[PDB]
Order: structure tokens, then sequence, then C-alpha cells
């Protein structure tokens, strides 16, 4: 499962 | 500035539930993106990574411990807290919470999101030590044969315990080593001293505050 | 999870040399990795975030590089506030993952312990229990390995060792070895031996005693 921020 | 201050119980007992709280200043958790996490370290190991709460209240936890653990917020009063379901001697360790940046923004506008890759800011950390364990004196036992010798301090509980030779004249070529934590739940330890097997006498001065145990032991050959 | 391996686990240094220590992922993280300082006593410090920013207060001497599975940190010249542990950090994927850790310890000449044995005091003995120490003194690196035998039989899951921090004059480490049973199992053998491998031996050195020998 991806980080946070990882799609911002 | 930005700090942050681990608090809770330095000793748990085995199934009980350990809560521990972070209170900070220098920064909000109601601020854009930021978050705060936990870090445990057990003694003379590896850091290992627990969990995380950020600003929106969004959360995250090590899969390897999510049953156990619950993270949350208090906002106004600028702390967060860990609560940790029923604890084991392996949950030992030294527990740091952390401060994780948010995006920057300009005008309101997240422009650079490479900031929020890491945690910035640690707390000093709080040592935790699980033991089902009560209160209790060292055995003093002789460690006899450069010579080697030494005094085994055993079954102990809490740390710390001291340890001098000759009532503080000895000090070359003494190694005092740190304590183990029994499957027992008491420390055990050792404090040897080198020499030129040539020599003098050589006596182990312990003392053991919490339990108010006090020896002298003289070890020989 | 994800895997994030560090190498070497531990390195030999002196003031003003340079070092780099690297961090491997099992994945790709992008530059979501971290880079931190661990003196004893502590709390982690951050040098370099997002692979490769230099974090405000850092000293120049830090550098970070490196991308996707493969990071290295750089310290150009080694100040005595740098031996100490270092860590990498994953924040790409959840869990957050933690590299095991890279120590730099003040180098100097390789020495090899001296070993001694002791049996337990017959004054524990009457308690019931039995504790067999090996004394590991003085040595470098600081990687070293003792098993116990008894009567030539491997012990395993009855011991517990303990290591001190590099000496600040010798920079030598010492270890200490407890391997506990019961009396009753104890007074069941003859031979408690101590064997030791290190850097320092072309063989392995082997410490004995005969229970009941007088």
């Amino acid at each position: 499962e991806l980080d946070k921020w990882n799609s911002l | 500035r930005i700090t942050l201050k681990e608090s809770g119980p330095p000793l748990v007992k085995p199934t009980q539930t350990l809560t521990l709280t972070c209170s900070f200043s220098g920064f909000s958790l109601s601020d854009f993106g930021v978050g705060v996490g936990w870090i445990r370290q057990p003694p003379g190991k590896a850091l290992e990574w627990l969990a995380i709460i950020y600003s929106d209240d969004d959360k995250r936890y090590s899969p390897s411990l999510n049953t156990r653990l619950t993270i949350t917020k208090d906002t106004s009063k600028n702390q967060v807290v860990l609560v940790m379901t029923r604890v084991s001697p392996v949950d030992t360790a030294t527990y740091f919470c952390a401060h994780r940046r948010g995006p920057t923004t300009l005008f309101g506008v997240p422009i650079a999101r490479g900031p929020v890759n890491a945690m910035d800011v640690w707390g000093q950390g709080i040592t935790v030590t699980i033991s089902s364990t009560s209160t209790k004196g060292p055995s003093v036992f002789p460690l006899a044969p450069t010579a080697a010798l030494g005094c085994l301090v055993k079954d102990y509980f809490p740390e710390p315990v001291t340890v001098s030779w000759n009532s503080g004249a000895l000090t070359s070529g003494v190694h005092t080593f740190p304590a183990v934590l029994q499957s027992s739940g008491l420390y055990s330890l050792s404090s040897v001293v080198t020499v030129p097997s040539s020599s003098q006498t050589y006596t182990c001065n312990v003392n053991h505050k919490p339990s108010n145990t006090k020896v002298d032991k003289r070890v020989e050959p | 999870a994800l895997q994030l391996t560090q190498s070497p686990s531990s390195l030999s240094a002196s003031v003003g040399d340079r070092i780099t220590i690297t961090c491997r992922a099992s994945q790709g993280v992008t530059s979501a990795l971290a880079w931190y300082r661990q003196k004893p006593g502590s709390p982690p410090q951050l040098l370099i975030y997002d692979a490769s920013s230099l974090e405000s207060g850092v000293p120049s001497r830090f550098s970070g590089s490196g991308s996707g599975t493969e990071f290295t940190l750089t310290i150009s010249t080694l100040r005595p506030e740098d031996f100490a542990t270092y860590y990498c950090q994953q924040l790409h994927f959840y869990p957050h993952t933690f590299g095991g850790g890279t120590r730099v310890d003040v180098r100097r000449t390789v020495a090899a312990p001296s070993v001694f044995i002791f049996p337990p005091s017959d004054e524990q003995l009457k308690s019931g229990t039995a504790s067999v120490v090996c004394l590991l003194n003085n040595f470098y690196p600081r990687e070293a390995k003792v098993q116990w035998k008894v009567d030539n039989a491997l012990q395993s899951g009855n011991s517990q060792e303990s290591v001190t921090e590099q000496d600040s004059k010798d920079s030598t480490y010492s270890l200490s070895s407890t391997l506990t049973l019961s009396k009753a199992d104890y007074e069941k053998h003859k031979v408690y031996e101590c064997e030791v491998t290190h850097q320092g031996l072309s063989s392995p050195v082997t410490k004995s005693f005969n229970r009941g020998e007088c």
C-alpha cells in the first residue's frame, strides 16, 4: 500500500 | 523549534495494556499534511516502525502489530497517544515519537512533497520494560580463574545496579557488561577485571538501590 | 513487506576518512528515503531527506544519492561525532521500513580476544542453578562468535551474550557469554567448553574445564 503523499 | 516528548510507564506486566503519550510543541496536528509517528527500539537492536497519524486523522499501522495498536491524537492538547494491548517481554524497548512534515505550500498550494520523506524531529525516547517481575535484589557470585576475574550479579530487578572494584580504586582492566533480561524477567550481569597474573586483593562492590541491596564480595583465584 | 538492506553492517574508520554506506530496497521506493545518525543514548538525527536533500543544520560533509532501489550516504571527512550507527528509512510504502543499521567504529589493529572460562560457584550451585561464563577480552574487530559445548553437544537456546562499547583508549570490545543450566543438569556432564571464533584467530580457540576435576 502506497504512502500518503505518493499521488500528490 | 519543534519538540516532542514521550511519556508513560517505565514498567508494564505481560498481558497488560501500555499507553504512551507524545506531547509536542512548535506545530499543530491541524496543520496541513502533518504527521506524528511512533518508532521503537529494542536494546541493541534496529529501529522498527509502529504507526503514524496525520492532521486529517488518517491512520496507518504496522501490519505485524496491527491487532494490538491504536493511535489517536488530541489536537487541542498537542498530544498523540499510542495504546498497545497485551504486551510481552519482546515489547521491551525504547519508544520514540517523531514529527513528519507535510507538503510545502505556496498561497495554500502544495508545491513540494519532498520534505515528507523523512521524520525530521524526534523525541528523546521512553524506555519501557515488560516483566511480570517484582523488585528483587541480586545474588552475587564469584568468577574465579594476564588473569581474569569477576563477580556475577544475578537475578535482580529492576535496573539498574552499580558495580565497582576495590571501593573505587580499581578501574583499569575493568569491564562491566550490559545486563541481559532473562526469560525469568530478571536481569543478570557480570563485571570482570583483568590483571597481572602475578598480583593484591579484588573485591566487587555491588549496589542495587531499588531493592536496597548492598554487597561487597572478595574474589580469589 | 519491503526489504531494506544496509551495507555494510559494520564499518571501520578513522577521523578524516571518507565513507559510504549503501541501502538497498526490494522494490523501488523512488526518492522517498531518509538517512539518520544515532549516537548512543540519543534518538536518531535526520541528515538527508528525499534521498538527496540536506536537512537544515546538518553539516555539508553529509551527502545522499541514488533513487529507486540503491541508495548511498557519503560522509566526506569523518568527524568524531560520526562514530555512531546509521539508518535508512523508506517512506514510499506502508509500513515505513527501516534498515538494519550501519555501525561506524574507530579503526585499529586487529586484536584477538583473550578467552577465559569460569565455572559456576559452589555457592550458586547450592541454589539450584549453574552459570558458566565465557569472557572474550579486548578484541577487534567487534564481530566475534561464541559456541558452547557440553560433552561435545552443541548448546542452543541456553545462553545470553553482552558486549561492551568500544573502549575510548583501546578501541577494543569485550564480550560476556553466560550458559545457564539447572544444577541437576549441570552435574550430568563433565566437559564444559567455550569455542571462540574471531578474525584475529587463525583457528577457533577453545577454553574448557571438567566439572569435578580437583
